[PDB]
């Protein structure tokens, strides 16, 4: 009798986190401090 | 749980959208074992201090 | 908790969708211009004083290259991989001491803000890509984001089969708008490591 | 450059990290790869980590600095081919399963070979423990390789 | 996104009840009810 | 004696030491027979094979 399924494994409770880990690298970029940024009230913006 | 991130797209008007399904992981974390021994002799166990 | 995993999840795409395009979009199709294919084949791009070679007289050359009228608004925005090279450059304790081991990145160098983008190309030699764009400095001012709408996350409440009869599933749509261009690409200097093939 | 540990190694091993894991990192290796760090400086240059007559930094490049004499150091008089000497990442990805301490029982008597008494005692000691890396691309290994 | 294990369906709960089924038939009997005990000391009984 | 269970603390192995097991040992004693047998009456149905 030991920890086996068909040996009285299938009284060991099952233990789960489940809080989900992120397996991506990302990307980190620092253009949106310094570049200007307007607001565009239609399809095209024109200067 | 593992998982991995959305992949977006950038479509033109009336385009339609594909099929950006995440996908998902479990892993796993076994529990092992380690053991010791120390055999002793009775006349040992009296006489040593 | 599928909703807020499935958002989050959205979350962290859109950023990397919007981070890399705005440093390499196209800006053919349905992409904005990035900052790097909008200044590439100008004036703003030149090169190296050495064939196939990185030195201090190029970090030098790109800031002196510029009209004094954008200079005194530069910023640097490059990838770790070049700085951490600019901070092998002293070797002797000279004038080029820019930090020692031990210390955080610094947040000035020749006394202008400095910036991290790892979208940027990062080393030459291994790189099968002829051109490497490494390095680029000058005023930001003249990038210019035109932002239209957020990001808006939409419920699907029934999806149809073939026979236009429900199946027994529901969507989560997710739409967002962005633009970008240079309006002037003569303020920045950008420099090309063009390895010989 | 093969068969060779040079500064570079340091900022190659730290560079090629993602920014989300390399802002929350440490470096871990033994002993003598930190003496070698040390010895990298002659004239006062950016090598400079510490002076002689200081104990062992604190900090590398800004991030905690851990020590672990398990791991390879000196390659040359070693006879692997594989010689993994610094690694650098963001340890939050490494996972230690903790279920029982260290416990000792005494058994009162032994047996012989043919099950009687032989005049014996003993102390049993178990411990029950395991471990595992959740996420590859947290770390950056470096390995010098000495092949022929 | 549905019940298999790779696309989703990790997260759900695992639902297991502690109590235990017994599976053997038994024996019922009423001897003990009706007979005489009495208790001995030794291994042999005399009357 | 009534129903009984006695606990082992270690159980031994090939090479007469420790592996890690412990042991549950149960057992009875009774006993049981007929003092008169003329008061009783028993049935039997036999069937010719």
């Amino acid at each position: 009798m030991g920890l086996t399924k068909a040996d009285g494994g299938y009284l060991v409770p099952f233990q789960l986190d489940p809080t989900v880990i992120i397996t991506s690298n990302g990307s980190l970029n620092d253009i949106r401090r310094f570049a200007r940024q307007v607001v565009a009230t239609g399809d095209v913006w024109h200067g | 749980v593992s998982s991995a991130a959305v992949q977006w797209s950038w479509d033109a008007e009336f385009e339609e959208v594909s099929d950006d399904s995440p996908e998902f992981g479990q892993p796993e974390i076994p529990v092992k074992k380690a053991q010791g021994f120390v055999p002793i002799s009775i006349e040992a166990l009296q006489d040593e201090a | 908790n599928v909703t807020e995993t499935v958002a989050l999840l959205f979350a962290e795409g859109k950023d990397e969708l919007e981070a890399v395009t705005l440093t390499t979009g196209t800006g053919q199709g349905n992409q904005p211009t990035g900052i790097v294919t909008a200044l590439a084949g100008t004036a703003a791009e030149i090169a190296p004083v050495t064939a196939e070679t990185f030195a201090l007289a190029d970090v030098y050359a790109v800031y002196e290259q510029l009209a004094a009228r954008h200079r005194r608004q530069g910023a640097w925005l490059a990838n770790n991989l070049i700085y951490n090279k600019i901070r092998q450059f002293d070797t002797q304790g000279g004038a080029g001491l820019w930090t020692t081991i031990g210390n955080g990145e610094p947040s000035q160098l020749l006394g202008r803000p400095v910036g991290e983008a790892e979208a940027m190309d990062a080393n030459w030699n291994t790189s099968a890509s002829a051109d490497n764009f490494v390095l680029l400095y000058g005023n930001f001012q003249n990038y210019v984001i035109a932002d239209r709408i957020g990001m808006t996350v939409e419920f699907i409440p029934h999806l149809f089969g073939t026979n236009r009869r429900p199946n027994g599933s529901r969507g989560w749509f997710a739409y967002y708008r962005m633009g970008a261009d240079v309006v002037n690409p003569n303020a920045f200097r950008l420099l090309n490591v063009e390895t010989a093939s």
